[PDB]
């Protein structure tokens, strides 16, 4: 989280982080008591690392009562994600078991209208991705406030040059962003999520390229399917 | 704003030449640059974006390069439907701006004008105006000066030449250098003579009529 | 298939106002910046201006701001281009382009502004000299508006024929001249006619050249 602040300890209890060997590589958002989602392209390039999932954190290396780390059962990714491409960019995890909900363990309720967010609006994405130009990763949660943008005008040359589908959606990325292990992480206007990060193999910070997020509302149907 | 300078204007090459069309941004422009390919009569079709990247379908001998403000549009190995106008255009900054284009030619060996004067019908002549044509056919390269000589005197404004497309077939020019004079100001005089001065010419060829003739 | 279908041509008087409709079929319209390019006779392209279908916003280049307008209709997805109080400087081919993703443009809209009328050209003979080869032609004087097709002893006669392009005169009306070369010994022998046809004004005249 680029020109963000750090979190208040156990304030967004869907918070999870997916990590891979034991370390943290992306981020996920509890959606059910045994389900998480992600993004897609985190696994891609994997392999047979171990998938687990950290709930009730804010410190990734400390001790905390509410941490939990979860063997995942079986990883869904949307049937249309490629590596070549950032559409379908969605992941579902399934836990080991149902998750122990509390205080810091909560699932989050998920947009299922499919509107778009009204332009300039000021939604909070969290993670534990890039904090500065340098590269660097923080041990507690970092969050922002991003106001989202128009499609039309992520789609121009300058910017993601059409990219940017009915299924997606943007905020400004201009000294304040989401980076590079905030992937798969969520993105809140009215605190409903409406977005997933896919930070992707995208440079961060940079108002040229706005942030790219996943609109959970067009994959309402599919997220019931696995859910079922 | 920002200006587009391509360079050359005009570019002379054979069938399977390397060819280089430069673009010059007054300004740094990132890689915010785009090149057209434009034929006559037709609208501009996208080459390259993004300075470097093609867009689908483009053949694999066109490139691009550049960053900041020197870019470069190349054809490895020019082929028949290449003959064309190119333009680069630059979208980092408001207005979006574009060169002035760079139109590229088949190059031939230099073949010199056959020059044609022509007297003004009667038919015209029956009405005030009175049109005098000094027609330049088959030639290359397109660099030709036609002046106009009445009675020994240099001629200017009243001319209005036209020039063909480059001929699909021998690849040569053609020219339509024509002399507007009222009836009053063409029964003043007797000789009307056009000096065409031409590369493949030694000394310039003077095609001259006389009024009664 | 993704296509911008533009408007048909447009002559307009010297003080009217013209509107230039654009619509894209086989993309999400409101996904995509509309922008506007102006290209006068054989010159370069210029850039107009853009809009932003969602919202509605414009960004222009300050040489139209004044005059020219941008419009969108979300509804049946099309661009339009309002370009008022017209002079000749504005007779141009207007083309509205795609700004983002694949290069997508229109076929193109000419608007003329001309205070000039329908009117069919006049045939004058470019009469043969006469040694070895000799060209003879026709004058295609006055004549407005654009095109006029010619042809040779009713396309009996393709080869040597080199077609001038249209020039626009003081009088504001558009003159041609149709060339076409043969060998000395044919004149007299055979008859040379060029026919000469003016759609617009539905005029329609056939010249004979002779020494």
């Amino acid at each position: 989280i680029l020109g963000g602040r750090e979190a208040e300890a156990h304030a967004r209890p869907y918070m999870a982080s997916v990590q891979l060997n034991g370390a943290h590589l992306c981020g996920g958002v509890l959606v059910a008591e045994q389900w998480v989602l992600s993004a897609a392209h985190c696994l891609e390039d994997a392999a047979d690392g171990k998938v687990q999932v950290l709930l009730g954190a804010h410190s990734l290396s400390q001790p905390e009562p509410s941490k939990r780390l979860y063997d995942v059962l079986r990883a869904v990714p949307h049937p249309d994600s490629q590596p070549d491409t950032i559409d379908h960019d969605l992941l579902l995890l399934q836990l080991s078991e149902k998750a122990t909900l509390g205080p810091a363990v909560r699932p989050l309720p998920w947009q299922r209208v499919d509107r778009d967010v009204a332009p300039g609006t000021l939604c909070d994405v969290a993670g534990w991705g890039i904090v500065n130009h340098a590269g660097r990763r923080p041990d507690s949660l970092q969050h922002v406030l991003l106001p989202v943008l128009d499609r039309a005008t992520c789609n121009r040359r300058t910017h993601h040059d059409g990219a940017i589908t009915e299924r997606l959606m943007c905020a400004e990325s201009n000294r304040r962003d989401s980076c590079k292990g905030d992937s798969g992480g969520p993105l809140v206007c009215g605190g409903v999520l409406e977005g997933v990060v896919t930070s992707g193999s995208r440079v961060c910070g940079n108002r040229k390229k706005p942030g790219i997020y996943t609109r959970v509302a067009s994959y309402a149907a599919w997220i019931d399917s696995v859910l079922a | 704003d920002i200006q587009m300078t391509q360079s050359p204007s005009s570019l002379s090459a054979s069938v399977g030449d390397r060819v280089t069309i430069t673009c010059k941004a007054s300004q740094n422009v990132d890689t915010d640059v785009a090149w057209f390919q434009q034929k006559p009569g037709k609208a501009p079709k996208g080459l390259i974006y993004s300075a470097s990247s093609r867009y689908s379908g483009v053949p694999s001998r066109f490139s691009g390069s550049g960053s900041g403000t020197d870019f470069t549009l190349t054809i490895s190995s020019l082929q028949p439907e290449d003959f064309a106008t190119y333009y680069c255009q630059q979208y980092n900054n408001y207005p979006l701006t574009f060169g002035q284009g760079t139109k590229v030619e088949i190059k031939r060996t230099v073949a010199a004008p056959s020059v044609f004067i022509f007297p003004p019908s009667d038919e015209q002549l029956k009405s005030g105006t009175a049109s005098v044509v000094c027609l330049l056919n088959n030639f290359y390269p397109r660099e030709a000066k036609v002046q106009w000589k009445v009675d020994n005197a240099l001629q200017s404004g009243n001319s209005q030449e036209s020039v063909t497309e480059q001929d699909s077939k021998d690849s040569t020019y053609s020219l339509s250098s024509t002399l507007t004079l009222s009836k009053a100001d063409y029964e003043k005089h007797k000789v009307y003579a056009c000096e065409v001065t031409h590369q493949g010419l030694s000394s310039p060829v003077t095609k001259s009529f006389n009024r009664g003739e | 298939e993704v296509q911008l279908v533009q408007s048909g041509a447009e002559v307009k008087k010297p003080g009217a106002s013209v509107k230039v409709s654009c619509k894209a079929s086989g993309y999400t319209f409101t996904s995509y910046y509309m922008y506007w390019v102006r290209q006068a006779p054989g010159q370069g392209l210029e850039w107009i201006g853009e809009i932003n279908p969602t919202s509605g916003g414009t960004n222009f280049n300050e040489k139209f701001k004044s005059r020219a307008t941008l419009t969108v209709d979300t509804s049946t997805s099309t661009a339009y281009l309002e370009l008022s109080s017209l002079r000749s400087e504005d007779t141009a081919v207007y083309y509205c382009a795609r700004e983002g993703g694949f290069a997508y443009w229109g076929q193109g809209t000419l608007v003329t502004v001309s205070s000039a009328s329908t009117k069919g050209p006049s045939v004058f003979p470019l009469a043969p000299s006469s040694g070895g080869t000799a060209a003879l032609g026709c004058l295609v004087k006055d004549y407005f508006p654009e095109p006029v097709t010619v042809s040779w002893n009713s396309g009996a006669l393709t080869s040597g024929v080199h077609t001038f392009p249209a020039v626009l005169q003081s009088s504001g009306l558009y003159s041609l001249s149709s060339v076409v070369t043969v060998p000395s010994s044919s004149l007299g022998t055979q008859t040379y006619i060029c026919n000469v046809n003016h759609k617009p004004s539905n005029t329609k005249v056939d010249k004979k050249v002779e020494p």
